[PDB]
């Protein structure tokens, strides 16, 4: 089966340099042209470069022309993005994509991230008020970066919940809130934050 | 470049529906325009290419049409994994481009939010920041109107929103809506109330609490 394992993604501070590879199998890759894709956080697709199969014909967007380099090792099955002088705009999960001439075959993406923030816990706060349903929740402020991963009562509790989407705040960290509504009992909300290996268990009285 | 105009953004159906997904180009591309499916977390996935041509596997009920500027998705029978999101591609010249998208939901009555006000806790504010949150819980259509109110002053560029996926066992959407103030802005006033409009509330609620 067609196989394409985007890898290399990760926090760069703007400005630095990454370097993103695509590994290919269960085609001849050397026969192929391949594409970069990019997905921004909310926006559709954005086409990004194009190398055909011997690696002879390059062609950017204009966006990263002049700061993007496309190559290949066809004896190593693996498409290169090198990234120069990343910025904040260049945030997104970045696509491996071969073409024909299945006209388009992607693989899952690695995620691209451009900021100065610094690896952060997150603050873990109580959502309580001040009628049957009742709503408690868990507000999981300012910590960098993706993800953060919220149970309730160590994954017992799972009807009626709600973790909204993270969203980026001015300071450049990120914070969402988790919530579930109840019959008007014990409720703890649990917060997992893998990059800075927080692990927060409160109680919502 | 080549702009494709995708059009609805999003879209209601219900299962056995057929839906039309319209995508028209700012210039000729001939017959070079794809259509791509794609699911939250989920890598894209070419369904329709060169206007009409269905790729390997795609179920027969997608077909694409139309050829120029103006092209069609259509999708005969809806199925429940059929709700995702559809973008046209064309790379009949450089720079490739995509549309804008059309978010495909599974289309269910009206329902009204339950709407919660929590205040900012004190431990929180030990910290010199207060955050109220407002929370629209499992309501539909899709589309809300939350004003906040300080002491019946409108409240504007300081909060954000967060929509969820819609739900795959009701169908509805919730979104929370926070007011962010430092604590001596906060002290500085007394009621802080949430006005929620939706379609599902014969009139505008609002759910507030006195500090
Ligand atoms: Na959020």
């Amino acid at each position: 089966e067609v196989q394409l394992v985007e890898s290399g993604g990760g926090v760069v501070q703007p400005g630095r340099s990454l370097r993103l590879s695509c590994a290919a199998s269960g085609f001849t890759f050397s026969s192929y042209g391949m594409h970069w894709v990019r997905q921004a956080p909310g926006k559709e697709l954005e086409w990004v470069a194009v190398i055909s199969y011997d690696g002879s014909i390059k062609y950017y967007a204009d966006s990263v022309k002049g700061r993007f380099t496309i190559s290949r090792d066809n004896s190593k099955n693996t498409l290169y993005l090198q990234m120069n002088s990343l910025r904040a705009e260049d945030t997104a999960v970045y696509y491996c994509a071969r073409t024909g001439e299945p006209q388009y075959s992607w693989g899952q993406g690695t995620t691209v991230t451009v900021s100065s923030a610094s690896t952060k816990g997150p603050s873990v706060f109580p959502l309580a008020p001040c009628e049957s349903t009742a709503a408690l929740g868990c507000l999981v402020k300012d910590y960098f970066p993706e993800p953060v991963t919220v149970s309730w009562n160590s994954g017992a509790l799972t009807s009626g919940v709600h973790t909204f989407p993270a969203v980026l705040q001015s300071s450049g960290l990120y914070s969402l809130s988790s919530v579930v509504t109840v019959p008007s009992k014990t409720y703890t909300c649990n917060v997992d934050h893998k990059p800075s290996n927080t692990k927060v268990d409160k109680r919502v009285h | 470049e080549i702009v494709l105009t995708q059009s609805p953004s999003s879209l209601s159906a219900s299962v056995g529906d057929r839906v039309t997904i319209t995508c028209r180009a700012s210039q000729g591309i001939g017959d070079d325009l794809g259509w791509y499916q794609q699911k939250p977390g989920k890598a894209p996935i070419l369904l329709i290419y060169g206007t009409s041509t269905l790729q390997s596997g795609v179920p027969s009920r997608f077909s694409g049409s139309g050829s120029g500027t103006d092209f069609t998705l259509t999708i005969n029978s809806l199925q429940p994994e059929d709700f995702a999101t559809y973008y046209c591609l064309q790379d009949s010249n450089y720079p490739l481009t995509f549309g804008g998208g059309t978010r495909l939901e599974i289309k269910r009555t009206v329902a009204a939010p339950s709407v919660f006000i929590f205040p900012p806790s004190d431990e929180q504010l030990k910290s010199g920041t207060a955050s109220v949150v407002c929370l629209l819980n499992n309501f539909y259509p899709r589309e809300a109107k939350v004003q906040w109110k300080v002491d019946n002053a409108l409240q504007s560029g300081n909060s954000q929103e967060s929509v969820t996926e819609q739900d795959s066992k009701d169908s509805t959407y919730s979104l929370s809506s926070t007011l962010t103030l430092s604590k001596a802005d906060y002290e500085k006033h007394k009621v802080y109330a949430c006005e929620v409009t939706h379609q599902g509330l014969s009139s505008p609620v609002t759910k507030s609490f006195n500090r």
